[PDB]
């Protein structure tokens, strides 16, 4: 999930993307 | 351990402005 | 006191009503 | 140790939100 | 290490309030 | 920097007016 990935280390913005509808 | 609580916070802000009109799904697994 | 009560575990938000005026 | 600091404004937000037109106190013991 | 981001995020809020018109520069060493 | 000064302690207004321009 997203708070596994990116509250452990710093997400990208193309990182955060996948998680757009 | 409110560290993820807050992380989560400032992660909806990003998303917000990241995923413009497509809008995005919050789900803390 | 709100901090102590607050930053060292989440708090609901009926936890956080106690604070209202 | 800005941790608390960094909490303390969250809450604030959260306040703000929760307490609504009655509005709240933010006393940092 | 998502702490001095999220720290970060914080710190131009309190610029932009502290600084004013005569704006603010970030430049994370 | 601004990262080193004031996520370690917490940075005063006037501590912060530094970091103006
Ligand atoms: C619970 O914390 C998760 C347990 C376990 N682990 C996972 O990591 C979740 C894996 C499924 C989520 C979708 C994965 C997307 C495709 C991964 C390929 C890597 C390429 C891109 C890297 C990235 O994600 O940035 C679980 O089974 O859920
Ligand atoms: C300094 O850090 C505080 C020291 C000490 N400890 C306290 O916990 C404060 C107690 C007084 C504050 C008002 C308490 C409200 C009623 C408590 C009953 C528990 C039921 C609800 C639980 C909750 O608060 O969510 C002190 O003497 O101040
Ligand atoms: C890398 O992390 C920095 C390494 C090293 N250390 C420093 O501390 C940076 C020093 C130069 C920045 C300008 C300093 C301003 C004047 C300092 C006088 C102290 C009076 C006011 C105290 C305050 O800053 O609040 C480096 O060489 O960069
Ligand atoms: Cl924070
Ligand atoms: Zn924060």
């Amino acid at each position: 999930g997203i708070v596994e990935q990116c509250c452990t280390s710093i997400c990208s913005l193309y990182q955060l993307e996948n998680y757009c509808n | 351990f409110v560290n993820q609580h807050l992380c989560g916070s400032h992660l909806v802000e990003a998303l917000y402005l990241v995923c413009g009109e497509r809008g995005f799904f919050y789900t803390p697994k």
